């Protein structure tokens, strides 16, 4: 009620300090009386006293020995002081659960990918420890996945809330409860465990539940069953999308899902074979644990395609060769291995086919391995979902206002992440186009170094046989020096065919030097005009508005909790409702007019510039190979200049 | 949408 | 069913509990516009009484109400409180509090971060100037009355506030003192007194401490304080009595604990030393102060990192400034001359055109800098930080003491934690630089071998002229004479070129990936991002911070209830446990590995400059051969 | 460790 204490001989807690209200028990924040440390206390209701206590504490001992991260620690079983009944002393996770985590508006459309992999890593490692200690757990939900801050800062998710007549005189209606007790037991077949796990993973990935009838999954109790027991093999989500219209299946993550394409490629097949009605084609734990832990042991290399203007996470094993790296890059970019040029920190990147992934250059999302083709490729862009504000109910409703506020915060929150990615795409494009231009400079500079090596061996052979005409026709027979000879006069005209046709190699190579020059025809002048920039501060401008909308939303929650407001406080709440819509719209249209429009203008100026640069690299290649054709042409003619 | 009356100084 | 906690005007109301400020003449409350609900700060003069008739300070307020400038907090209206008729000024509410509450955070115990500092400097100077333009200055600018607003773009906007706008033969000898003489020697000091306060504020913002301290705190020792600010040598900006009643330690530089860039310190220390000067002349004037500071603010900043000193650098340069002064500015901090500065940007070498404007330099950030290295030998300096240790935590239960103790401790672990982060940057940058330098030398190698082979197909081709089956059986005029001396040099040129290739290969085997200049120490020694050392520290710093914030609350209560007392006593042990763990982690893991990486880079640098000398000698050797063969190429 | 004075937390206050 208020200022009420329960205690054991070793802990105490306030009934008001309640963390968790379940049907069988309640959990409280408590302290160890002598040290002051914080523990959670699980105290059981009056209806949890319906199975013997000899086998109830049999369950609890076998749990008190479970020692493992990803499992909340059970420290002791003690007895309350005044009343005498059993309480569990557990590990206190002050950060709450994955449920409170998904309840934030930042995770309104799914967790960020780095955190998802942790939920995945930790939930799978928890189940495995439970399966190994002979414990089934089918109630795995965000509600009872706890979150702890590990001492390195990254989250650690931990599992919890798991356990360890005479027939011939019966009325035929009551005889049906004497045959559906052993026969209606459509026995579970051990693959039931990971249906929850699969729903949880979809929830954490997308911010929404996988199977949803319109009006909610709970208001429409019946259409729910039609969806679960009718989902095609491989389908991942079923949504009504209509007041009462047909249901819409899909085996893909929603567009709103921001996880990398690489990861969805790994993740969808897992969920597809984890959500399955029969035991035969549905996965077993041996296969689930083996297939998932394969995703966990992969490292991530960030590559960015300049031709496409698209980022890519490459999920690859530490022991995989450079060959599989190229394949994985092809699977996302449609650029074949023999067409992949890698650029890293300004210089090209050669992969020796024996090189292992662990020895690759370290990458971050903002320091990626760029990949470009010499062939033509159309720019794709960042594929995101176009989300706009919900309609604002003019009713003064404290429940409805808090819900509308959560939604608006989550939409502006999404626009704010997207706008951030749009700036990275533009900033990475600029970082890459800059280097690509400098690599065509190395390619041009190499061609000139070879040309000025062949132009001087061509010359030392021409004046080497022309100076024998200075002795054959000037000092001896003195006649017209024009009549042709047999053997050498055919290789003399063949050399003049090289020296003169190479003169027009310079006139075209000089043109490509000029268009590749700084103020030239291929300058990256669009890159410094056509986008948004870090100095525009569009992200933090949005953030500033999102902070106001968020501050209102948190308040509208406290208003809902207070259930009904005083007079001045009601007018402020009403005033702040208009303020919230003002800020949201100010943000959403700024997302449209400043972030998106200037990004699209930049995306299109890069498709123009991309065609231009590909053409030039094709010309410079055509000229480079002529220098090797003139290289071998003088190779067979030079040793003939022996005398 | 509306109904936002001005603030008052008799809390009653 | 009771009132007396709600004041109002005809247009605003406020709760006497929502008090934002207290002062001798008035208080400031957070209030609302009755018709719109918007928040304003309302300042209510409950003791307006002074030596100043109300008509003087009322014409003041009408003057301030016209002010409209981004660094003044707007005075919207002058109103009368509904029931007491007290004058109330309603004005713009800055929910972020003041520069005082900012400098009170433990993360600013040792000065503001540079970016924020520049903002305070810009806006304080901006408001100050707008005041002069309207014929007001107060000499009373201090953090207490500089408000902070979050701008549309999320950057702070500081705003000035709380400034005004405008017998005898029958008396004792001790009354004749002050009645006709001593209260008459008020020399109405002006013009230069104003800046002293702004100087102390900027020092305080920049270091997190006050510039003049008599060991007992400026207030508890009233006397020594006056002895400091009146005997301060010209050019000094801080005087501190280090020990109990010791001499005063004068200094004219920032303290090591000051995280401000060496570039900005060089600009700031002058405008402090000339602002904190206690005479009519020798001190600066407004017009010079505004121009001199305006010079710092109109400067852009280019980031450069010295691979050989292992130090980062901010270069405060004008956009119209020429590349030649960029080198000057790098010389001032690096002590390496302009003819010695090789510049590297994004994997490639940078060419300072000697005349290009800084406006057109490549964009840089603290982590994407321009690197600088020379061919000459340089000793690694590393980050200069101050080594700050946890204070002594005394074991008594004292609510005032423990609050003061937790604040100090939180501050030390922020400095530790921030310093730990910079150490990681210097290593991550160092590695990016070494990697890039090694590839540049590979370009200087490939450039040399490209001309070595370019010249051998001239030696072997011009030897095939004067030394083939064409040149040179009894003969006496068949060329065996003065041309045979050139064939001799050309033979010793082709043979000496032999051992050029032998030494040229030897350096390729050290530039190779496995060779004895491979940057293998770089990925073994020192700390890495994957080590998560900063966020490890951060996790402890959050425990410590949460406790300090609760110990503030306890101090406020002055007396803790029974259980709370005991929890507070346990949290004080937790606080000391977290802090000593964070501190020893900073020492034995961040610093210890950083220094190991530092010494491994000094050793690897010696090997690098020794190879670059050699490769150079081989390059010059080829231009020599090109020179000496381009002479004999032209024969007759 | 050095900090002292810590008493056990109580439920009953007479
Ligand atoms: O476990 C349950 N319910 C969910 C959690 C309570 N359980 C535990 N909690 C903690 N520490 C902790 C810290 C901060 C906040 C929270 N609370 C939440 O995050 N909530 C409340 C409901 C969903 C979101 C918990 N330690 C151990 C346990 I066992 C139960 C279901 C049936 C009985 S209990
Ligand atoms: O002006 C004064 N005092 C300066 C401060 C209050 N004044 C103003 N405050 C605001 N908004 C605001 C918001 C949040 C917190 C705070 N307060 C602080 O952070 N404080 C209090 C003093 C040092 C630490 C202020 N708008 C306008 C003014 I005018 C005076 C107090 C008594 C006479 S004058």
């Amino acid at each position: 009620l208020d200022g009420i204490c329960q205690s054991t001989s070793n802990h105490l807690w306030l009934l008001s300090d309640i963390l968790g209200q379940g049907a069988t028990a309640n959990v409280f924040r408590g302290r160890h009386k002598k040290t002051g440390d914080l523990y959670a206390v699980k105290v059981f209701n009056n209806i949890s006293f319906l199975r013997p206590v000899d086998v109830q504490m049999r369950e609890f001992e076998v749990l008190k020995k479970l020692n493992h991260k990803n499992i909340v620690k059970l420290f002791a079983i003690e007895e309350e002081t005044t009343t005498r009944h059993k309480v569990l002393i557990m590990e206190f996770c002050p950060c709450g659960s994955l449920y409170t985590v998904l309840e934030e508006p930042s995770n309104a459309y799914g967790l960020p990918e780095s955190e998802f992999l942790i939920v995945l890593r930790d939930v799978v490692g928890g189940m495995n420890h439970l399966r190994e200690n002979g414990i089934v757990h089918r109630d795995i939900k965000p509600g009872n996945i706890m979150r702890v801050i590990g001492e390195d800062g990254q989250s650690v998710y931990k599992l919890t809330d798991f356990g360890a007549g005479t027939e011939e005189y019966l009325h035929p209606d009551m005889y049906e409860r004497a045959v559906l007790r052993k026969d209606h037991q459509k026995k579970y077949g051990a693959t039931v465990d990971l249906w929850s796990v699969g729903v949880t993973f979809y929830h954490a990935a997308t911010g929404s539940l996988p199977f949803r009838p319109f009006e909610g999954p709970r208001r429409n109790k019946e259409v729910m069953y039609k969806i679960i027991t009718g989902k095609p093999s491989g389908a991942i989500s079923g949504v009504q999308k209509a007041e009462n219209g047909p249901i819409d299946w899909s085996g893909d993550m929603p567009l709103s899902c921001s996880l990398s394409q690489g990861l969805q490629a790994l993740l969808t097949p897992v969920l597809a074979n984890i959500l399955e009605a029969d035991q035969e084609k549905c996965w077993g734990f041996d296969q689930f644990f083996a297939e998932t832990s394969d995703v966990l042991h992969r490292m991530v290399i960030h590559v960015f395609s300049l031709q496409h203007m698209t980022a890519h996470k490459i999920y690859i094993h530490s022991y995989n060769t450079a060959a599989v790296f190229h394949e994985l890059v092809y699977k996302q970019t449609k650029i074949v291995s023999s067409n992949q040029e890698l650029i890293y920190e300004g210089r090209r990147l050669v992969l020796e086919l024996g090189r292992l992934a662990q020895h690759f250059p370290k990458t971050t999302e903002e320091n990626p391995i760029f990949v470009t083709s010499r062939e033509q490729l159309n720019t794709v862009g960042l594929r995101y979902e176009k989300i706009s504000l919900p309609k604002i109910h003019p009713r003064y409703d404290l429940d409805g206002d808090a819900s509308m506020a959560k939604a608006v915060t989550g939409v502006v929150c999404y626009a704010c992440r997207t706008a951030s990615t749009l700036l990275l795409y533009q900033e990475l494009m600029r970082k890459g186009v800059r280097w690509l231009v400098e690599l065509v400079k190395d390619d041009y500079n190499e061609t000139v170094h070879k040309k000025t090596e062949v132009v001087i061996t061509l010359d030392f052979c021409i004046r080497n046989i022309e100076k024998t005409v200075k002795v054959y026709e000037k000092l001896m027979k003195v006649n017209l020096e024009a009549a042709e000879l047999g053997e050498i006069s055919d290789i003399h005209t063949k050399l003049l065919r090289l020296s003169s046709s190479q003169g027009t190699i310079e006139s075209s190579l000089q043109d490509i030097s000029s268009r590749l020059s700084p103020g030239g025809l291929l300058a990256d002048t669009w890159a410094h005009q056509e986008g948004t920039h870090p100095r525009d501060r569009n992200v933090e401008k949005l953030q500033v508005l999102l902070n106001c909308i968020t501050e209102i939303y948190y308040q509208f929650k406290k208003d809902k909790a207070e259930r009904r407001l005083a007079y001045n406080e009601e007018q402020i709440h009403k005033f702040d409702k208009q303020k919230l819509y003002y800020h949201a719209t100010k943000a959403m249209s700024h997302f449209s007019e400043e972030c998106v429009r200037k990004y699209e203008a930049f995306k299109d100026k890069s498709e123009e510039w991309m065609r231009k640069m590909l053409h030039l690299r094709k010309q410079l290649l055509s000229l480079t190979n002529q220098c090797f054709d003139i290289e071998e042409e003088v190779s067979k003619y030079q040793d003939y200049t022996n005398e | 949408m509306e109904k936002p009356l001005p603030l008052r100084t008799d809390f009653s």
